[PDB]
Parts: C-alpha cells; structure tokens; sequence
C-alpha cells in the first residue's frame, strides 16, 4: 500500500496546475537551492511556490415537470371542459390526515391533472 | 543567465514539441513571477502590521479604562480614612 | 510506477454507461491519474491512428472515432499495462463474449469496432498516447535526463 | 556554450529532489 | 374598498398608487379552485382572502 | 549519492514553526494520506500546513 | 458546515418573519432554480428576493455567482441577477450605468409590476424616461450592497487567493452578539463586522434553547436572517417593495 | 456537510415515498424535540419513524444518541429510544431482554395502539404476557440493525477513537451505486457497504439532474434514506407497521 499513495499523490489537478506531487518536488527543488540557513516556514514557502465539452445532465424530465406551471406559449384552439374533484382540498386533508404524498406533490399532481383534462387532442370527460 | 539556463532545463524536461517558443513563454511567466514574488513578500508584511497596530491599540484603549477606574477606587477608599 | 492510456468510446459514451466503466476501472485497483471528455477531429483522430493510414478499415474507424463525444484517461497501477489489457479483454466482441463472459468488451461492445474501449500495448506506445494527448504531465525526466543525449537536444534547439 | 553543463546539473538536482520526494512518501506510508 | 383614499403620489409617477392591491395564488387565470384576496398598501401587512363562503383577515 | 546529503540536509534544517523539515513535510503528508481531503493541494494550505481562525 | 443556503430552511426559518412565498411559487422555484442554475454555468444560485408590486405580480429576485475573490481589500463577488413574475422561467436583470443609477435612486413608491412601464423625471426640462427593470435593479443593488450577511470567520482565503467556505468552521461563539455577523464583502481576517455599522440599524433575536438568531434590519425593512447553531446553517431573504428606511433616527 | 439530518428536509424529499407525518404533529415535533433532547443531556435526537396502529394513534419512535465508538470492529452508538402517540410528550422506550426478544419476535400483526395491551404466547402450557412497549421496542431494533443507511466515508475515527462527522467529506462519487452507502455500525474505512447485503434487498432510484438519491429497503418495505448531492445532505425514516417481508424470494 505504498504505490497505492504514490498513485493517489500524482492525480492531476484540473483546477491548479499540477499534482501534488510535483507540488511537492518543485517546494524541495527550491529549498535544496535555497539552503535556509537559519529557518524557514513551510506555510510561506509553500505559498510562494504555488503563486509562481462540459459535463451536464439532460433537463428532459425535469423540464417536463416545470412546464406544467403557468400557461404554455404561443407561436389557440379553447380547451375542453372537464369536471374533477378540488385537488388542492385533497392535498390539504390528506396532509391533515397524515398520509397521501404532501403538499408540494398535491400543488404538481393539480396541475398534472390540469394539463390533462385541459387537452384538445384528448377529449376527456373527467379526470381523478 | 539563469533565465537561459532554467528555459533549457525546462525544454529538455517537459520536451516540447516547438522548444523556443514554448522556451519564451516559460521566460515571460518568470519574469513575471519574479516581480510577484516581493510583491507577496510586501503584502505580507503589510497586512501583519496592520495586525500588530491593530492590537496594540486594543491593548491601550483598555490600559486606558484600568487607570481611569484604579484613579476613583483610590480617591474613593482615601476619602474614607480621613 | 506504470501509467497507461485508456478510452471510452462514442458508443458506450451514447448508451450513459462512461461512469460505470469508470467506477468498474476504480474496483479493479486502478487509480485515475487523469481524465477527460473531448470531441476528436478529423485530421487530429488520423494522427492518433496514423500508424494505419494504409489499413482498409481506417476511414470506416475514424468516421466511428468522432460519431460523438469520448473519454480520455491516464491509468495508473504496479503492472498496470497489462493488467488494463487484461480488463478489456479480448478485442472481438463475440470472441470476449464467448471466451470471457464479464469482461469489459463482452460487456460494453457490440461490433469489431465498437468495442468501448482502447487501452495502449507497448510502454512506448502508452509514453506516445499520453503525451499526444496530455502534453502537460512530466513523463520520466529521469529518464531523458542523459548527460550526452542533453547537447544533442541542444543542437536540435538552436 | 558553458549553459549546457549549468542546465545539466539542474535537471540532475531535479532528478535528486524526485527521489527525495519518493524517500519522503515511503516514510510517510510508514508513518 | 373601491371607495378609500388612495395613497399620494410619490416621485417617478402622477398617478396616485391605490388604496388596496390584488394578490393571486396562481401564475395563470385557468387554474382551479383559485383563492384570491386583497393587501392593503396603507398598512402594508394586512391582508383579507376568501375562497368560497370562508374568508378571513 | 547525493540522496543521503540532501536527507540530511532536509532533515537538518529546522521549520519556523517546528524542527526537521523533513519531517515537517512527512507528518504533513501523513496527515494527507490518512483522510485524502476534497481538494487536497488547496487543502494543504488551508487546513495541515495552517489552521482556519474558527476551527475549535 | 452548509456549502451553499438551502431556500428550504430559509422558508422555514424566517417564515415567522412574514418573509413567505406562494406555494405555487414554492414548487416552481424548486423546479426552476437548478435549471437555471446549469443553462447558466454558474456555481451558486438562490432566492435573493421579492419585492411586492402594485399589480400583485411580485417580482422573485435570485441572484447567482461562480467564485469570489480578494481585490482591493474586498471580497468581490461576481454576481449576476435574474428575475420572475412566476416562478418558472428566469430573465436577466442586467446592470445599470452610474448615471441612472441616480434618477433610478429618485423614484420611490411600490413598483408597478410592469416591466414594460418607464417612469419620468424631470431636470434642468430636459425630461428621461428610466425603464423599471432598471429601477428594480437599483433597488436591488443599494439593498444587497447595505446587508449581505454572512457569519464571520465562516469564509476563508485559499492559495489563489479566492474566498472560499471555511469547512472547518466551528460556529459563532456569542450568536446573540453582532460581532458574529458580517458582510459578505468583508475579507476573511479583517475585523470588520456588523458592529462597526451605524449603530441600531441592526435588531439581533436569539432563542438561546433551540440556538436560532434572527438577525433583522432595521435601516432595510423586509430584510431577515438567520443562524441555526446546532446544525451550523444560516441564510437571508429580502421581502418587501426594496425602499429604504430614511426616518430611522425618529423610530429608535 | 450535514452535522445531523433535519427532519424538514427528511419530510421534504421523502414525501414522494408517502413517508409523511401529520400537520399537528410536525409542529409538535418542532417545538418537542429540543425540549426532550436537552433535559435527557443528549448531543443528538432525531425522528425514527412512525408506525401505524389499529386505533389510529400511531407510534412515533425517536431515536438519540450521545457518542459513537469503536468497539471489537464495530462502530456502537449508544442510542436511546423514546415514543409518543401525539408528537409533544415522549416516553421511554426501555430495552428488551434477550428471552423475551425471540417471544415479541413471534408476534405479528399490526400493533393495537394501546401502550398497556399485553399480548399473550403459549409454550411448553406455559403462557407468557408481552407487553405492547416490548414488541415495538424489538421492531425497532430489527429495523435499525437492518438498515442504519448513512453515506460512504462520511463518518471517521478520531484521536480517542471515537466516530465523528467527517467534516472534510467531498460526497458520494457515483451516487446511483449501492458502494456509496453502508450501514451506521460499519467502521470507517472497512470496505463494508450496502453492496455485501444479500443481494436484491435494497433499490436505488436517482435523479441525476436534481441529484436526489433515493434508497429504499425491500426486506423492511417502508425504510426509506434520501441523499442529496448537491447540497450534501442526508437522512432517513421508517413509516409503517414495522415487519419484516419474508416473501422477498418470491416478489423480485
């Protein structure tokens, strides 16, 4: 477990310039050259030796789930009527009552419902 | 100078593909790091006088409270034993 | 200390499994010196593959080598060269398939070409890899460190 | 012509501060 | 509410800022079961909402 | 064989703070190996070579 | 040690000091930050505030950044702002010259909720007309620019020389106390807290049991907040029209 | 880095499992929780779980704790139990002995909801009462020494060899895979993860866009832990009846 550390230190740092240890051997290359014959601190030293395609996920999902929030955009045919329960008075007792999914999930399952019912394509008569 | 030599050494290490022009940039970086450095060495020094000032005023203001208070307790407990 | 040069390729980059196949090259006691996600060209893919230029199924792996995204890493393990080939495993998918069934091709690979994954085979190749690709790690100046070959290099320089 | 020789020593000093370095991560591991 | 005295005009804008504004708990007009009510910008702080026959304040 | 010179070297000359810089680095690196920090060459500044002012 | 404030625990902390947000809102914001946060490449991002408007749609106000650092004896902080009517979709707040900085600085009164509505002034008559995104940009950086709160010693300087969390910081030692708090502008280091503000321009509430403090602004009202000492969180939010307290000294 | 769940965020993202609790009761708990963690002298108290009873008063099990250490390769913490049936006054919750252990293990069905109900066994006819208290004490206790989910590397052992918060913990690098979690009792830096479970006993769901891991256990359904990567928090919880599932072979 001795190259196991001497691997570790060599991982390159894409943040600063180099490894650790190369960190460290340009600090003693200094120091072997300058020979603090008195003393020297390791902080400054240190300090004075260092100052001389993204990766991100799809928002696929997630940008399905916010546009179901306000109204969609236009470049509009009515949307159907639909009858349905209070869904928002569902969420409150349930949340009243201790079981169901909450209330933030009670606010996205509404408007979950909305964007259904609410559908041309979809001639819906009640949603639940 | 050292400048010359350190660049060949550095050409020879890290083996480039152009050595001069990669040589001319490794001298620019350190001369300019040549004057970073003091200018470190300045702000150092500068910021740990401001410390040092800092407190000893701190120490003052509150040498200052222990005279004004030892002054009334004396005047305080002389007049009792007149 | 060994250090080779791996790669992810496009097509396990596509099917969202270059983490797995990190996380897998980490179980097996490798330690990721350094790693990358790049987009190669087209004349900088030949002069990786330039060995090959006269090779019939070149344009056929050079248009797969830049049909996406790859990963670039530094590998870097006691006895590391052989040990990552030994990860790949064989380099026809059907045959790993056939020969070991958990191997890293058997796994990741689906044509003669894409197989996931390129390890390097000779330290001299490996040295060439990651210098092409990582001009920026110190390789051995131990090495290149010769008392003569240095005013040769000199000449070269002036 | 007398830099060759001066670059010379410092890439053996570098070379020397490397196994150094390597002394110093052994004794550490141990440590 | 219509009736109250508005608030004076302050710098920037001659008309008189109103004595009540709207507050809304959704972002669009076909959400069901919507609650609304009123803010007061005299005491900025007091509100008054009603859903059906259940308001408060 | 300047291996052995330099090691005394190192291990001769005293920290600021301490004694045997030698073994200044190697409680330093030590101290690395045994919880390898997030962001461990910033970390050498900011929490083994150093204390933050609020640690304790 | 937090790395970043959670919008969270700031909702349910400083809910008692009426600092609230619609539940729709709520959902939205906790769908839209991070996608603005990742479309816009920056490494923080959070719910700076809402200023209430004449219309009822209040404006959200985040405010995001990638990395501090030390210049001039400040920590500057490179941050950019955006702002909502809903919650879901973000747009730029972009910054104001010096000299409508002023006249912005002239309008007073709630905002209209109209980012399409320009005001007037009048001068020596020469007449501009100032857009109200700009206004609320003003309003926005005098606020930001008087509390920024943060606690002290909870930032630190690294080898770059850029301010970074502190991750061993160990909590304030007298949370009741204004010296614990400071401005986010204030280098590590420096001394400088929020008593060496004007005096009683700061109100500091600690519920010495649970280990919470408030700490309320006085010459901003609307601006609260909050330290959890127990589980070493803290967090601020601005509620309000963004007018400044100008008869501070007759309230005291 | 979290110093200790906080049951805001634990109901916030584990709402979506169904693991909710009352609206009364999560204000009783915010103001009884501090007041029973002072008065017992404990560094840590924190919400168990909740299990479900015949007469609608369910139990809520919290769970405290003042120093964990290394004991014979094991990572022990001292815990404490306590109930409550309406979420502002806790009882204890006493150990059990080890004969009885296998007596309230025999024991199924859902509790009745009375704390002075005994139920009652026959052996060889010798009958044994249990009382109620004892079978959800030996629930809980199958429970925590099944699942405990904390994440990899967050704990590490100190100077006096006690298990303290990692202070310095980066995160779990894949948090999609069971090797970022492991059990509470496991020892820092044993390899021991949740990936040496048997085999189908756990599923991971994660949103790598929000960075919200979800792990639910599958041998005790109603174990749900959640991590968040993004602000590096952590935290779990227990809703249901509280026995195991037997069937496990015959549902995956």
């Amino acid at each position: 477990s001795v190259a196991q550390a001497l691997a570790y230190l060599q991982v390159h740092s894409p943040q600063d310039g180099t490894s650790m240890y190369d960190h460290l051997v340009k600090l003693v290359s200094k120091v072997l050259e300058d020979q603090p014959k008195n003393a020297v601190d390791l902080l400054e030293t240190s300090l004075l030796v260092k100052k001389s395609i993204p990766v991100a996920p799809d928002a696929t999902q997630t940008q399905a789930a916010v546009s179901i929030f306000g109204d969609p955009e236009l470049p509009a045919d009515p949307p159907n009527e639909f009858e349905a329960e209070n869904m928002l008075g569902a969420a409150a007792v349930l949340d009243c009552l201790g079981v169901g999914l909450g209330r933030e999930l009670g606010v996205n399952i509404a408007l979950a419902a909305k964007r259904i019912g609410e559908d041309p394509k979809l001639a819906v008569r009640s949603v639940r | 100078g050292e400048a010359l030599a350190r660049g060949c050494a550095a050409a020879i290490s890290a083996q480039p593909n152009d050595p001069v022009e990669y040589l001319g940039l490794w001298l620019l970086k350190y001369v300019k790091n040549a004057e970073v450095e003091g200018n470190f060495y300045r702000e150092r020094q500068q910021d740990l006088q401001k410390k040092k000032d800092r407190l000893v005023k701190e120490a003052q203001s509150e040498q200052a409270a222990k005279s004004v208070a030892l002054t009334r307790k004396e005047a305080a407990d002389a007049l009792a034993l007149v | 200390l060994e250090k080779t040069f791996a790669l992810i390729k496009p097509d396990a980059v596509r099917a969202g499994k270059a983490q797995e196949i990190m996380q897998l090259i980490e179980l097996n006691g490798f330690t990721i010196i350094a790693k990358q996600k790049l987009q190669l060209t087209r004349a900088r893919a030949e002069e990786f593959y330039g060995e090959h230029k006269g090779k019939e199924f070149f344009p056929k792996l050079v248009n797969f080598m830049t049909s996406g995204p790859i990963w670039a890493l530094v590998l870097a393990k006691p006895g590391a060269i052989l040990a990552w080939r030994a990860l790949m495993g064989p380099t026809n998918v059907f045959k790993a398939r056939a020969e070991q069934p958990k191997c890293l091709r058997a796994l990741y690979g689906t044509d003669g070409t894409q197989n996931a994954t390129h390890g390097s085979d000779s330290p001299i190749s490996a040295a060439r890899e990651i210098k092409f690709f990582f001009p920026t790690l110190s390789g051995d100046p131990t090495i290149y460190a010769e008392p003569t070959a240095a005013a040769e290099y000199i000449t070269k320089r002036i | 012509p007398w830099l060759k020789e001066q670059a010379i020593g410092y890439l053996a000093r570098g070379v020397v501060a490397r196994r150094v370095v390597d002394k110093l991560v052994e004794d550490a591991a141990a440590a | 509410l219509d009736t109250d005295a508005p608030l004076p005009a302050a710098t920037g804008d001659k008309v008189p800022p109103p004595a009540w504004s709207p507050v809304f708990a959704s972002a669009s007009v076909t959400t069901r079961n919507q609650v609304a009510g009123v803010r007061s910008n005299r005491w900025p702080g007091a509100v008054c909402a009603c859903a059906g026959r259940h308001f408060t304040s | 064989a300047d291996v052995g010179q330099a090691l005394a070297f190192l291990q001769q000359v005293k920290t600021t703070q301490g004694a045997s810089i030698y073994e200044g680095l190697k409680a330093a690196l030590a101290k690395v190996l045994e919880d390898r920090p997030v962001n461990a060459v910033e970390a050498l500044e900011t929490s083994v070579l150093s204390t933050p002012p609020a640690a304790n | 040690v937090q790395l970043e404030p959670n919008i969270t625990l700031v909702l349910k902390h400083l809910a008692s000091c009426g600092a609230v947000v619609s539940a729709e809102q709520q959902a939205a914001l906790d769908h839209s930050i991070p996608i603005k946060r990742i479309e816009a490449g920056l490494r923080s991002l959070t719910l700076w505030g809402r200023l209430t408007t004449l219309n009822g749609k209040d404006y959200l106000v985040a405010e995001g950044y990638n990395v501090a650092s030390s210049k001039e004896g400040a920590a500057v902080y490179e941050t950019k702002y955006f702002y909502s009517q809903d919650g879901a979709r973000w747009s730029d707040l972009q910054p104001v010259d010096s000299e409508t900085a002023t006249r912005c600085a002239r309008i007073k009164g709630m905002l209209s909720g109209d980012p399409a509505k320009n005001y007037e002034l009048e001068e020596k008559p020469l007449v501009f007309q100032i857009p109200e995104l700009a206004v609320l940009r003003c309003r926005v950086d005098a606020i930001a620019t008087a509390t920024s709160v943060i606690p002290t010693d909870s930032t630190i300087l690294n080898a770059a020389s850029q301010v970074v969390p502190n991750r061993l910081f160990a909590g304030a030692a007298y949370p009741e106390k204004l010296e614990s708090y400071q401005h986010r502008f204030s280098l590590p280091g420096s001394g400088v807290t929020l008593s060496q503000d004007l005096r009683g321009t700061w109100a500091v509430q600690y519920d010495a049991f649970k280990g919470v403090a408030q700490v309320r602004s006085l010459l901003f009202p609307g601006y609260f907040f909050y330290y959890a000492a127990n589980e070493l969180t803290w967090g601020s939010l601005y509620v309000g029209d963004g007018l400044r307290n100008n008869d501070l000294i007759f309230m005291l």
